[PDB]
RNA sequence: AAUUGAAGAGUUUGAUCAUGGCUCAGAUUGAACGCUGGCGGCAGGCCUAACACAUGCAAGUCGAACGGUAACAGGAAGAAGCUUGCUUCUUUGCUGACGAGUGGCGGACGGGUGAGUAAUGUCUGGGAAACUGCCUGAUGGAGGGGGAUAACUACUGGAAACGGUAGCUAAUACCGCAUAACGUCGCAAGACCAAAGAGGGGGACCUUCGGGCCUCUUGCCAUCGGAUGUGCCCAGAUGGGAUUAGCUAGUAGGUGGGGUAACGGCUCACCUAGGCGACGAUCCCUAGCUGGUCUGAGAGGAUGACCAGCCACACUGGAACUGAGACACGGUCCAGACUCCUACGGGAGGCAGCAGUGGGGAAUAUUGCACAAUGGGCGCAAGCCUGAUGCAGCCAUGCCGCGUGUAUGAAGAAGGCCUUCGGGUUGUAAAGUACUUUCAGCGGGGAGGAAGGGAGUAAAGUUAAUACCUUUGCUCAUUGACGUUACCCGCAGAAGAAGCACCGGCUAACUCCGUGCCAGCAGCCGCGGUAAUACGGAGGGUGCAAGCGUUAAUCGGAAUUACUGGGCGUAAAGCGCACGCAGGCGGUUUGUUAAGUCAGAUGUGAAAUCCCCGGGCUCAACCUGGGAACUGCAUCUGAUACUGGCAA
């Protein structure tokens, strides 16, 4: 792997059109408090397999679509 | 650029001899010094801290005959340099050529010592330097140009030069009319009656 | 093709060149790839006046760079080994 | 507009017509192939391919379709024909 | 050694403390105006109308690709000017050369601008699916044919722009044919693709005396690399507004066809019904982004000229063609707006290149010189081109330097000014006296920016070679726009060279006369109605100086949007009260995780700038060496106290 991303699922309901939430904390660049800056990513998962609520590992591939530059690697947990 | 105006007037307002008629007579009088720098000079200038602060730097300025602009840059350079800003300021001021020409005696007053500089009648380490603000450094060697040597002025110049307390930081002939800026004058040389920290304050806010 | 040439960062009447490796198509004082020397032609006989990291110049001419005409002189004027 | 390389203008037309004809004739021979695939004729399909292969490869060499453009076409066609040929 | 640096004042009140705005001292400017104006160095110079443009110039070059001669230069069998060696025309392209044409390479660079663009952008850090002219490594290629055509000749239409016929001809133009692997398709077997010559010198030998032949150079074809350039994808960051809360049908995804140099809803067909959105979509408004620039002790605030990087645009809208590269700044085509030419039928053009013009404005320069340098195009070269550039001209617009004189000069003149008339002041100031001559003027001399290229010659690399070619010496004759250059010497005579604002308090500097709530002043307070230090003039003084004031503008002081660093009983401020979604926060224990946090390593954070230490221009501004710094971002590996996640 050249880096990997984790994140929860958020949306499985679409022929491989899987989108994943990623969560970082970051120091507010002005008032120093730490807030939640979320990222959604449109990831590929051949033969649809993850489900809403799954934690999942993900990696940056080339463009699979205007939107998709990431496939999944592994799954982790279910039935949240 | 040069002051050019009746020059005792200054010493009188500044209340002290700035040695601007330097020449012959000493401890002024034969002038009027003090009790009427103008038409109301007679009066007591009970004056703000700003004023005493103002007049000090003015005094220092009317002395080396330096105009505001240049003096500011002196201050700024002084402050840039590590060391007491006020000392550093006094250092730079002395480092002036024209000054280190009157100080070696070749010229009656700094004004005269200057006319010499501008009139290409001086040579540092051999070469002719006709700009009054040429900063002089340790070990330097300021001479008089052979052309126009022992000419008028420069005699009486090197004369009463010995009447004066007389430097230390600089050794200097008198026959050749050459002389060597040996070191950067220390605080303790020169001064007494000048108050840096005031003219540091004038330029601090 | 890339080239070794003099940029003129002088100052009216007292030129002082940087010597740079860059896309020959760019401006004489524009984007470059890396700096590889300098050349003060008013050097004065005092000290310095034409420092020149040869072992880089080398590298690029290996990678296909052409050299100016002036620079070519300087290199064959630095002598080379002494 | 008045400057020597008016010449260039009139030049790029000579070029343009040249490439225009060879560029069409080429896509014709290419068409003849996809025609047979839509038809069903596996033989005419190969027959078409074998006469267009050189002229593509060839055009590329000459440089109005430089490299891989040809490739794709062969690759594509080849798949198609023996997909059911 | 290298950010080691922070100040307050005036003004509400009779007075006070608090609260709180207003104002002021400071830095900064691509500035303008008013008065004034001596010289030089560096720099800056349409901020407005991305308004419109007369004229010149801003891109060509190669005869060592090609047929070539029209110009001028020579030469030539031979015809001659004849004044028998000096030479004239018919002609002849014979070569030096070269208009026009074909061809090659460059016109995608350099230079202009900030319109559009809140993201095909920019900055940071990364990723995989691609092409890449010239330059460069490697390995082989480079056979043998064919039909054209511009030029030109003849005829011919137009005022012009520029055309119509018919021929006629060369090549590095063009096309077959061969050849075909470490290339392309293909699991394989197999199938399939290319090219161009041109010079330089040369022993036999000899040829149709043109050359073969030898020989070196240079270009040409193919494949894989490099180098550089460019295309593309992801994430974060990069203005404002809810008096905009919903947005979306190629929309989101899949499958296949097509397409691109390349991944891809890029496109299509068909299927799924998705995709975005309060962590602010959509809509609206404004805007090129960066490095950095100004300010501030910092944190911030403000800003994006001049220098460098990226993007974007080239009269307006739209298109593609050529090409390695363009959807092309001085290319093409269509539409539009607008302008020019005309013989009235038709043509032509785009300054946001340089200069210049009109227009707008408070305001922003010469229709200059030169390729000498550096850099770029082409050429083997010599060279040609280069408003890039290097210089010059204009403006105190700014920065920096310098000068306009230096010493001496008293009972201290004259005049002015104040005065209790005693005197004070202007004032060592003037005059007088000695002295100096920078700068400007004048006259002499005279660096550097110059490397190289040209011939010779010498050796070496080659080769048949001592020829050519390339490389390295040697000598000789040379090459500067700036330029009356820098700098140097002499010449004359203080000779040509001082102004502007201020003086009630803040705030450095006081009197008189005039005026009388008038004329007027004023940054704030506030001055003016008979003694005005505040109006106007004068004497004197203070402040700055070839500048000085005024206006405009940013930040500062303002802890007056308070993150650092503030407040809400009565001064601005607790919603009339409650319940509660989202959101924020959350007792106590153990285990686990390693996201927040912390540590280290690596890479990256362009150069310039800033700063420290030096170096070079007589100093300085300016120029430059080298460090330091860029407080950031990412990757990897670790640490587990705190926070977050999971468990109990
Ligand atoms: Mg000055
Ligand atoms: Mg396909
Ligand atoms: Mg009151
Ligand atoms: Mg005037
Ligand atoms: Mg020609
Ligand atoms: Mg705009
Ligand atoms: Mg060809
Ligand atoms: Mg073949
Ligand atoms: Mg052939
Ligand atoms: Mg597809
Ligand atoms: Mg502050
Ligand atoms: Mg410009
Ligand atoms: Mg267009
Ligand atoms: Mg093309
Ligand atoms: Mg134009
Ligand atoms: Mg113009
Ligand atoms: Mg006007
Ligand atoms: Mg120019
Ligand atoms: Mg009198
Ligand atoms: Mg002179
Ligand atoms: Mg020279
Ligand atoms: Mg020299
Ligand atoms: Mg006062
Ligand atoms: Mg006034
Ligand atoms: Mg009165
Ligand atoms: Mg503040
Ligand atoms: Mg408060
Ligand atoms: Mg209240
Ligand atoms: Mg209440
Ligand atoms: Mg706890
Ligand atoms: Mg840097
Ligand atoms: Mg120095
Ligand atoms: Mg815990």
């Amino acid at each position: 792997k050249i880096r990997t991303l984790q994140g929860r699922v958020v949306s499985d309901k679409m022929e491989k059109s899987i989108v994943v939430a990623i969560e970082r904390f970051v120091k507010h660049p002005i008032y120093g408090k730490f807030i939640k800056r979320t990222t959604k990513l449109h990831v590929h998962d051949e033969n649809n397999e993850c489900g809403i609520g799954d934690v999942v590992e993900i990696r940056e591939c080339r463009p699979l679509s205007k939107t998709k530059s990431w496939t999944l690697v592994r799954v982790v947990e279910k039935a949240v | 650029a040069r002051y050019l105006g009746p020059k005792l007037k200054l010493s009188r307002r500044e209340g002290t001899d700035l040695f601007l008629k330097s020449g012959v007579r000493a401890i002024d009088t034969k002038c009027k010094i003090e009790q009427a720098p103008g038409q109301h000079g007679a009066r007591k200038p009970r004056l703000s801290d700003y004023g005493v602060q103002l007049r000090e730097k003015q005094k220092v300025r009317r002395i080396y005959g330096v105009l505001e602009r240049q003096f500011r840059n002196y201050y700024k350079e002084a402050a840039r340099l590590k060391g007491n800003t006020g000392e550093n300021l006094l250092a730079l001021l002395e480092g002036r050529l024209d000054n280190v020409v009157y100080r070696m005696g070749f010229g009656a007053t700094r004004a005269e010592a200057r006319q010499l500089v501008s009139h290409k009648a001086i040579m540092v380490n051999g070469r002719v330097v006709n700009i009054a603000s040429y900063q002089v450094s340790p070990n330097d060697v300021v001479s008089i140009r052979e052309k126009a040597k022992k000419q008028s002025r420069v005699k009486a110049a090197l004369e009463l030069a010995e009447q004066r307390e007389k430097p230390t930081w600089l050794e200097v002939d008198a026959g050749k009319m050459e002389g060597t800026f040996k070191r950067k004058p220390e605080r303790s040389d020169l001064s007494a009656d000048i108050n840096e920290h005031l003219i540091v304050e004038l330029y601090s806010k | 093709m890339v080239t070794i040439r003099l940029a003129r960062h002088g100052a009216k009447k007292r030129p002082f060149y940087q010597v740079v490796v860059a896309d020959s198509r760019n401006a004489r004082n524009g984007r470059f790839i890396e700096r590889v020397g300098f050349f003060n032609p008013i050097a004065s006989e005092k000290e310095e006046g034409t420092r020149l990291d040869l072992d880089r110049i080398a590298h690029w001419v290996g990678q296909g760079a052409t050299i100016s005409d002036r620079v070519a002189a300087l290199i064959k004027e630095v002598n080379k080994a002494a | 507009n008045i400057k020597s390389a008016k010449k260039r203008a009139i030049q790029s037309e000579k070029a343009r017509k040249h490439n225009a004809s060879r560029r069409s004739m080429m896509r014709t021979f290419i068409k003849k192939v996809y025609a047979a695939i839509e038809a069903g004729d596996k033989a005419a399909a190969q027959k078409a391919f074998n006469e267009m292969q050189p002229i593509v490869d060839r055009q590329a060499a000459k440089g109005l379709i430089h490299k891989n453009k040809a490739a794709r076409h062969k690759a594509n066609l080849t798949a198609q024909i023996n997909k059911l040929a």
